[PDB]
């Protein structure tokens, strides 16, 4: 679904 | 002022998907961003007006070079993925992306033309305006799918990694 | 949702 | 579900088109590059100013002298260019497209006058409003695309001027 | 007062540069 | 959660004013948008907090380093402007801003040390807090007439201009 | 109203440093990139302080990635140090940059005990307030360290050399 | 009702 600031956090930790 | 409300939300929804992330280092997100703009200008020009025919041939060129980046990019970031499940869906999605916009410069041509004209009965203009708005919502919807596959590619990147985006969020003024 | 969803399901999860 | 803005489209997306084709190049040491974006800034209000309002007639005017003044200095630097230019094409195809600038720019300002003049007027019709906007979203275009067109002919001359990212 | 996009246009257009 | 609402307000409106322009050739509102996120911080650690008593001082540092800024610039600008009425109501306005952030520094220097002790009084807590406020409203009203009386000032700036600024609005998504 | 359910001084510390390193270009300058990535990293570490699905592991991750990068600064800045000339500067320089290696070892240690205590009642508040206040202490020793480990870096590259263009 | 104010007015008066 759409993102949260949360998910949007993890996304940008976790993408190289 | 009136315009198409399904092309106007369909490009909304694009940019709501990519309005978070920044354009820097992300050709993807910048041509996202593109297109989505791109879009809302296309929802007010088949309403018909001065100098309409020119700008909404000129408009669907501009969505066409934005889908081929838009494709070329999500290649890219495909051909460096380790998950399998994530390059073949990312794949899926973006390689129909090119057959898309060629369909929706095809009838943007044909609603330029239609534009002015009087021969042109209502049922013809109508329909000619659906299959603009169909085609439309798939591009959009299909690029969108295609930002949300290359954020998972993006982290299932071989650490040999050749290409790569990068994905930061954009700064809020009150942070 | 689809790879997506999937990925930050995981890192919540 | 709403429009956002209140401007004439197509005038704008013209506005936008030379933009794009102007924001690639520096003005450090270029002026056409300089006076293509005055004039991509000035079009983008044309295309806000032509739906009228308080202030606007006027304002359409000023834009419009704007507008041709820019057109001078663009079509004046690209004949220098065209000059020390040594290739029998490109030196033809740039002095093809940067003459026609001073033209489309009169015809721009003569019809941004009609089109100032009977904004907020009722004793004009639907018709002759209609041809007046239309009239003037002609030349509108053409002269982003014309002006468009003198950027890239000019750096295809460019063996001076400076063109760096 | 507060300014419109009307208002901003107009400062935009005679601002010197 | 819970922040000073006055400041948050202040901060709002300051970055209203400016919000709209481009920070592309003019160092004014790049300066005003820095003070308006500037007070939006300064809005949450005035309750306290773990780092708040550095984090406010350095905070309040920041806004005296981008007031000093905008004053300077301010001054630049009246130098070319020919009206005299406008280059006298931008002096006048632009000129008090050095000795607000320099009170303001001073009380935020005050309420960073008050919080956390236990032997200061609610009377004496709450008074430093009132005093904080009445500085940070003044200082974002000044700024926020410094910048509209620049735009105004940028009208009637002279032919022969030293130092100029630009002024061009920000293009939305849907352009 | 407040927008963001974040640790407020831990943004302003990696903003701090975000505001250096931004002046330079990182192309041929590793601390400059380090720098970059740990001012954002540790901005990330100022909402997952707070909490939420995902974060104890994450305040895990991201502190690990702050040790990494504090690393390749310290590394850097000797190199730096090395070529120096000027008394005053290689000193000073060398006087900043190697607390470094110190206060990331006590950054992980502090990330991983508030980390563990996130989503946890048997846990008093003073307990919980005690282990952030050691946290953001440590968080903005490391942004001011760095910072001022990039400032002598540039006031001893007067020349290993680096590029320092805006 | 500052000078920003005033020059806007005259602009569109």
């Amino acid at each position: 679904s759409n993102l949260s600031e949360l998910d949007r956090l993890l996304l940008e930790l976790n993408a190289v | 002022e009136v315009i198409n409300q399904p092309m106007m939300m369909a490009a909304r929804q694009l940019h709501d998907e990519a309005r978070k992330w920044s354009s820097k280092g992300n050709d993807i997100i910048a041509a996202a961003k593109r297109m989505a703009l791109l879009m809302a200008e296309m929802s007010r020009l088949v309403r018909g007006g001065s100098g309409t025919k020119r700008a909404l041939i000129q408009c669907a060129k501009d969505i066409a070079k934005a889908s081929d980046e838009v494709t070329r990019l999500a290649k890219e970031v495909a051909k460096q993925c380790t998950d399998k499940r994530i390059r073949t869906n990312l794949l899926q999605v973006c390689e129909r992306i090119p057959t898309i916009s060629t369909q929706l410069k095809i009838l943007s041509t044909v609603k330029a033309t239609m534009l002015g004209r009087t021969n042109i009965s209502d049922e013809e203009s109508e329909q000619a305006t659906e299959m603009l708005v169909h085609n439309a919502q798939n591009l959009m919807q299909s690029v969108k799918e295609t930002v949300r596959e290359a954020e998972a590619a993006s982290i299932k990147i071989r650490t040999d990694a050749g290409f790569t985006l990068r994905w930061v969020r954009k700064t809020p003024w009150y942070q | 949702m689809d790879d997506l969803d999937a990925l930050l399901a995981d890192l919540e999860s």
